[PDB]
């Protein structure tokens, strides 16, 4: 009673990726998921499934599967993992300590880096408190780092929260853009609709 | 484009806990999974830990793997050490194009029971005497450490010309063994009363003697 | 109950080498595994040679991409290995192992076969 394939291509092959701070999440349900297209490709620089068997994915049915897509630089990819610290994990995108899914990343220097510097991509540098897991904040209010209130970015202790990347093709690999896709596996007391090819409900 | 570094050797007592680190020389070790393999003397390797912490069903839960984020390395921990675990261990990882193994680690269990070896001396067959040759075989086995010095004689006097000996290696019993030979001709084999194969291990000596007819 | 190596052990130096790894109990046409080659000199460490997925995608060791090619045929359900212009350092015990779906750990190993490069008739 289910034959359509899950549109993983609409996320990985998407023309543009949303900024990391405003990470874009897509819900996936009512389809047959062929994960072997993902966990066998050699183009991915980082492929780590946390909490699940990465090879036995084609045998599992799930209630819903969520795919989050964004881009960061190379040295910040290590922050996309359960139990991590840093500007991306604390303020931009936080995974829970019991994250059940896969973390996928690959270099995109030939896509997201324009000649001279790509400032379209941004990321949060200052925030009041650390982000609870899977919290998506977009407030661009002036961050107050001192005892004096702020109205406008001028004056010390008043900064614009979002920081833009300087992605150029000449930048070092550690400072090059890396498209990241995070798969979240959710199972509830509900009809499991995201199954692998050789699943049990079939 | 990267490598994996392992320590030269480790050693611990039975029932104890040992740790082996797998250091990456280039790139983040957390990029992909790192695995571990146990290769016993002679036989083929076998996966003990995969996915940096996972054991396949059939591997004792005494093995475990963890991560060291700062040192850019993972570690394999073996609690409750047993003499059967005395083997070589390798770590393997994949970085976007290549499967790369580590250097290796020689695990040695302290205390395996030390003892004296066992010696056996054969009389040469008659068909070899009719083949312009003569050989006295001396087999050594079941001793630790795998260090042994051999000596041969002829009519109580030192005669050791034409002797073949292989350095000791580990046998299928997690113990050591070796073999020594003696090259002779048919005429000089029966011309002497008897020959000897003296075996010294940690100062303890044991010899055997064979005769042409007796 | 799956893998076992071939029997052309002796190889003359400066010539080529060929080994085959037969897979019993399982269709290699059922491409759900990678198939790799691993060698090790006597008393040395393991070195990866190359893997092959039946989809055609091959991966070779960069130190051996000039001399190593790996094929596979479903007519007899086995994958081969070519090591051209052999040298003295290539004396090793060549294992063929099965690799699971993901590029992770080798599941099913063989028992290897020792090849030696020297000159005696
Ligand atoms: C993204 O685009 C690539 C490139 O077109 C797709 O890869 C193709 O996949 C089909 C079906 O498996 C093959 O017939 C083509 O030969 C592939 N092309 C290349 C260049 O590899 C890919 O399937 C798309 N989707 C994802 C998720 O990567």
């Amino acid at each position: 009673n289910i034959t359509n394939l899950c549109p993983f291509g609409e996320v990985f092959n998407a023309t543009r990726f949303a900024s990391v701070y405003a990470w874009n999440r897509k819900r996936i349900s009512n389809c047959v998921a062929d994960y072997s297209v993902l966990y066998n490709s050699a183009s991915f620089s980082t492929f780590k499934c946390y909490g699940v068997s990465p090879t036995k994915l084609n045998d599992l049915c799930f209630t819903n599967v969520y795919a989050d897509s964004f881009v960061i630089r190379g040295d910040e990819v290590r922050q996309i993992a359960p139990g991590q610290t840093g500007k991306i994990a604390d303020y931009n995108y936080k995974l829970p300590d019991d994250f059940t899914g896969c973390v996928i990343a690959w270099n995109s220097n030939n896509l997201d880096s324009k000649v001279g510097g790509n400032y379209n991509y941004l990321y949060r540098l200052f925030r009041k408190s650390n982000l609870k897991p899977f919290e998506r904040d977009i407030s661009t209010e002036i961050y107050q780092a001192g005892s004096t209130p702020c109205n406008g970015v001028e004056g010390f202790n008043c900064y614009f929260p979002l920081q833009s990347y300087g992605f150029q093709p000449t930048n070092g690999v550690g400072y090059q853009p890396y498209r990241v896709v995070v798969l979240s596996f959710e199972l509830l007391h509900a009809p499991a609709t995201v199954c692998g090819p050789g699943s049990h409900h079939h | 484009n990267f490598m994996l570094t392992q320590p030269h050797s480790v050693s611990e007592s039975p029932g104890k806990t040992v740790t082996i680190s797998c250091t990456r020389s280039s790139g983040s070790i957390a990029s992909n999974y790192v695995q571990w393999y146990q290769q016993r003397p002679g036989s083929a390797p076998t996966t003990v830990i995969y996915e940096d912490n996972q054991r396949p069903s059939g591997v004792p839960d005494r093995f475990s793997g963890s991560i060291d984020s700062s040192s850019n390395s993972v570690s394999l921990t073996i609690s409750g050490l047993k003499t059967e675990d005395e083997a070589d261990y390798y770590c393997q990882s994949y970085d976007s194009s290549n499967w790369v193994f580590g250097g290796g680690t020689k695990l040695t269990v302290l205390g395996q029971p030390k003892a004296a070896p066992s010696v056996t001396l054969f009389p040469p067959s008659s068909e070899e005497l009719q083949a312009n040759k003569a050989t006295l075989v001396c087999l050594i086995s079941d001793f630790y450490p795998g260090a042994v010095t051999v000596a041969w004689k002829a009519d109580s006097s030192p005669v050791k010309a034409g002797v073949e000996t292989t350095t000791p290696s580990k046998q299928s019993n997690n113990k050591y063994a070796a073999s020594s030979y003696l090259s002779l001709t048919p005429e000089q084999w029966k011309s002497h009363r008897s020959y000897s194969c003296q075996v010294t291990h940690e100062g303890s000596t044991v010899e055997k003697t064979v005769a042409p007819t007796e | 109950v799956q893998l076992q190596e071939s029997g052309p052990r002796l190889v003359k130096p400066s010539e080529t080498l060929s080994l085959t790894c037969t897979v019993s109990g399982g269709s290699i046409s059922g491409s759900n595994y990678f198939w790799g080659w691993i060698r090790q000199p006597p008393g040395k460490g393991l070195e990866w040679i190359g893997t092959i997925y039946y989809g055609g995608s091959t991966y070779y060791n960069p130190s051996l991409k000039s001399r190593v090619t790996i094929s596979v045929d479903t007519s007899e359900n086995q994958f081969s290995l070519k090591l051209s212009s052999v040298t003295a350092a290539d004396t090793a015990v060549y294992y063929c192992a099965n690799l699971a779906w993901l590029r992770g750990y080798f599941d099913y190993w063989g028992q290897g076969t020792l090849v030696t490069v020297s000159s005696a008739s």
